[PDB]
């Protein structure tokens, strides 16, 4: 099993930051299985960002939801996380990991470093 | 049979500011349960039932709070009138069942 | 107003019986979940019986085997057959229409006293 | 369902099998362990009845 | 504030440690599922042990974890200069998947 | 006959027994004759939420 991330490494204030996970070994269609986004800060804690189930039913962070629609693509197995409104918080590391029920992010990604400024 | 405990056991507080009381479980209780204040006399009366969702009629004066395992139940403006006994039910176990807690008693000055 | 005003409640020598009686109005109990709980002097309330709508009946350990629910569907009202009242059983009994998780308990009864002779 | 619910409050899978015996042309039932063979020798034999 | 984890540990090498995970929130909800993971310096997290009490197979026979209440005991016998390493904690709470205040472990 | 139900509903599936699950949506004789099989499974239909 395998996941990984790409995208922009560096992006400017309020601006649509686009990253796209593609993985092989699974897909999303069996029941149970979901992806999910996490994002650490440099030397910092690990937070939630948002997951999509298998189902298409999604879930997003409650602080900061309304925003970043994760959509995904099983066929060529391609998960795509979008955040907008780019700030200078923004600036951490970006995993995509498969998520069970029980074993919590048992297939992690790689993750990409994000700058926020000028 | 989770066992609820409510606190204080009594309170008079002057009119019109705020109270809170607490009522403890012991188990899971997630968003299973409800508040009644019967005032002495007659049959209780249903307050905030599920987790914070105020009954119907019930003033927005209450304000119901807590899941899982602990509740609790708040006042803005405490009316002369308001002096009662409440109580929080849960409901876990539809099927036949219900819990109760040991009461509160409510008084002003 | 949709009501359930109880009948029966008074004194009995132990060993006795007796028989508490529920009546409904501009409310059906037969398609009614109903529930009979009783209150002891100064104490909480506690569930004491329930009949379904299907007819399937239920009642607590404490009351069980003396105890008896029943409902005159035709005139909307409830009935509880007491028998060999002890001491333990002195309290003020409830008919209570219990409605769960869509609305908790509302509509209840003014009660009725049972007490023994001694 | 989620997953803090107690193992009363937890999802069950379960599947219930009702068979009928009245009246039965025998369709659905079979271990029929297969006959290893032998030759050669005065043996019982019972070939499909 | 939802769950919490300590600064750092130092124990010599070859001898045992056990590490906490409070939550020091109420109401996490049943507190049944609790995993732990294993950060390195600077590389993508392992999945060390999940089931507290259980750990997947495939890892060391040291990690072992435990519950004293609204925390994870994870016990380490035999520590070994390899297990210097960034430690975190899982565990859901009523509504959502939430996650420790990180640890650092240091073999020394 | 597959579906999914609750922890503590399970007892409700028995020949003659009243209940909820059995009363309102699902309900087998007293009669019947076959037998259910059940094995929990919370790890495919419990959500976060």
């Amino acid at each position: 099993i395998t996941l990984k991330e790409s995208g922009p490494t560096l992006v400017k204030p309020t601006q649509t930051l686009t990253l796209t996970c593609t993985f092989s070994g699974f897909s999303l269609s069996t029941g149970g299985v979901s992806v999910g986004w996490i994002r650490q800060p440099p030397g910092k804690a690990l937070e939630w960002l948002a997951l999509i189930y298998w189902d298409d039913d999604k879930r997003y962070s409650p602080s900061l939801e309304s925003r970043l629609t994760i959509t995904k693509d099983t066929s060529k197995n391609l998960v795509v996380l979008t955040l907008t409104n780019m700030d200078p918080v923004d600036t951490a590391t970006y995993y995509c990991a498969h998520k069970t029920i029980p074993t919590i992010f048992d297939y992690w990604g790689q993750g990409t470093l994000v700058t926020v400024s000028s | 049979e989770i066992v609820m405990t409510q606190s204080p056991a009594t309170l008079s507080v002057s009119p019109g500011e705020r109270a809170t009381l607490s009522c403890r479980a012991s188990q899971s209780v997630s968003s299973d349960l409800a508040w009644y204040q019967q005032k002495p006399g007659q049959a209780p009366r249903l307050l905030i039932y599920g987790a914070s969702t105020r009954a119907t009629g019930i003033p927005a004066r209450f304000s119901g709070s807590g899941s899982g395992t602990e509740f609790t139940l708040t006042i803005s403006s405490l009316q002369s009138e308001d002096s009662a006994v409440y109580y929080c039910q849960q409901y876990n176990n539809w099927p036949p069942g219900y819990t109760f807690g040991q009461g509160t008693k409510l008084e002003i000055k | 107003e949709v009501q359930l005003v109880e009948s029966g409640g008074g004194l009995v020598q132990p060993g006795g019986s007796l028989r508490l009686s529920c009546a409904a109005s501009e409310i059906t109990v037969s398609r009614n979940y109903m529930s009979w709980v009783r209150q002891a002097p100064g104490k909480g309330l506690e569930w004491v019986s329930v009949m379904f709508a299907g007819g399937s009946t239920f009642y607590a350990d404490s009351v069980k085997g003396r105890f008896t629910i029943s409902r005159d569907n035709s005139k909307n009202t409830l009935y509880l057959q007491m028998n060999s009242l002890r001491a333990e059983d002195t309290a003020v009994y409830y008919c209570a229409r219990d409605l769960g998780v869509v609305g908790a308990t509302d509509y209840w009864g003014q009660g009725t006293l049972v007490t023994v002779s001694s | 369902f989620r997953p803090t619910y107690g193992v009363g409050h937890q999802p069950y899978r379960v599947v219930v099998l009702s068979f009928e015996l009245l009246h039965a042309p025998a369709t659905v039932c079979g271990p029929k362990k297969s006959t290893n063979l032998v030759k050669n020798k005065c043996v019982n034999f019972n070939f499909n009845g | 504030s939802a769950l919490t984890q300590p600064a750092s540990v130092s124990g010599s090498p070859g001898q045992s440690i056990t590490i906490s995970c409070t939550a020091t929130s109420s109401d996490v909800g049943a507190y049944q599922y609790v995993s732990w993971y294993q950060q390195y310096p600077g590389k993508a997290p392992k999945l060390m042990i999940y089931e507290v009490s259980k750990r997947p197979s495939g890892v060391s026979n040291r990690f072992s974890g435990s519950k004293s209440g609204n925390t994870a005991s994870l016990t380490i016998s035999g520590l070994q200069a390899e297990d210097d390493a960034y430690y975190y904690c899982n565990s859901y709470t009523t509504s959502s998947v939430v996650f420790g205040g990180g640890t650092k472990l240091t073999v020394l | 006959d597959s579906f999914v139900i609750r922890g503590n509903e399970v007892s409700q599936i028995a020949p003659g027994q009243t209940g909820n699950i059995a009363d309102y949506n699902y309900k087998l004789p007293d009669d019947f004759t076959g037998c259910v099989i059940a094995w929990n499974s919370n790890k495919l239909d419990s959500k976060v939420g």
